[PDB]
């Protein structure tokens, strides 16, 4: 839900 | 151990160097103007050759800065095992806090270098923006310079950033034990590094430590003074508005 609640910073992580 | 730590510091000291476009090396230079000269700004007609306008472009680079130190997490070692949502929770409360450690080393008494060196904006000029714009900048000033009388260098630098995006104590970190087993190694890098780098400041390390808390505090007092604009102030760019959000 961190990943879902932040979905540009959690694409700059992949 | 020990020859394993200086390791580690070359290591994050490369990465670095790889990720971050000025250098405290670079940056000072260009304060004292050792360098083979930025332009000027100290008001509204040398910016333009208007508190929203200084407002809105400061977050342009400020998405910038989030990619490069994300970028930079991810070169920690051990950081890219971490459990996914740790990695978001570590990123969205360390940015700041690393924004303002590195713009401490474009920063003086007198100002502050933009646009990766091409300019000088002066503090007088930012403490004369209509309020409340006009006090965002002050505490970053007062910080600057008493962090930049520790006189580290970027060597330092790459270390300790690395020990702040590893904090144990984020809210909301789902699993701790693999965070603080990380830091704690890296912590003994900046020790180690510190007594190298520094053979003649005994207690370097200790002072270090107490600035990180000083950060915290600003990116609060940030926070606070930023709830107040989007009350009373009728734009934020969606990664900043992602990263503040319960924040
Ligand atoms: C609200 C927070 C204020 C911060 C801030 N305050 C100013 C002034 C108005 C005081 C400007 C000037 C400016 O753009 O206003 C245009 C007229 C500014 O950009 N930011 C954002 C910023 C973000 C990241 C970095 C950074 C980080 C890590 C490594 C390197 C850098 C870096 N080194 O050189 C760069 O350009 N970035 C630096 C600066």
């Amino acid at each position: 839900s961190l990943t879902e609640r932040h979905k540009i910073l959690h694409r700059l992580l992949q | 151990e020990s020859a394993d730590l200086r390791a580690l510091a070359k290591h994050l000291y490369d990465s670095y160097i790889k990720s971050f476009p000025l250098t405290k090396a670079k940056a000072r230079a260009i304060l004292t103007g050792k360098t083979t000269s930025p332009f000027v700004i100290y008001d509204m007609n040398s910016l333009m050759m208007v508190a929203i306008r200084i407002f809105q472009g400061c977050q342009f680079r400020s998405v910038e800065a989030v990619q490069e130190i994300t970028e930079y997490a991810k070169s920690i070692p051990g950081f890219v095992n971490l459990d996914l949502n740790d990695q978001v929770t570590l990123l969205k409360y360390g940015v700041h806090e690393i924004i303002y450690t590195m713009l401490a080393s474009l920063m003086n008494k007198d100002g502050v270098l933009i646009s990766e060196g091409q300019g000088f904006m002066t503090r007088e000029f930012l403490k004369s923006l209509r309020k409340p714009f006009g006090d965002f900048m002050e505490p970053k000033f007062e910080f600057a310079v008493k962090f930049n009388a520790l006189e580290l260098d970027d060597s330092d630098l790459a270390i300790f950033i690395a020990v702040i995006i590893l904090s144990g104590d984020r809210p909301g970190l789902l699993n701790v034990k693999p965070i603080e087993d990380i830091q704690d190694n890296l912590l003994q890098a900046l020790e180690l590094q510190l007594k190298l780098n520094h053979p003649e400041s005994s207690q370097l390390f200790a002072k270090l430590l107490q600035k990180m808390t000083d950060l915290r505090q600003i990116v609060t007092e940030h926070v606070q003074l930023l709830q107040v604009i989007k009350k009373t102030e009728t734009s934020l760019h969606p990664l900043l508005q992602e990263i503040y959000k319960d924040l």
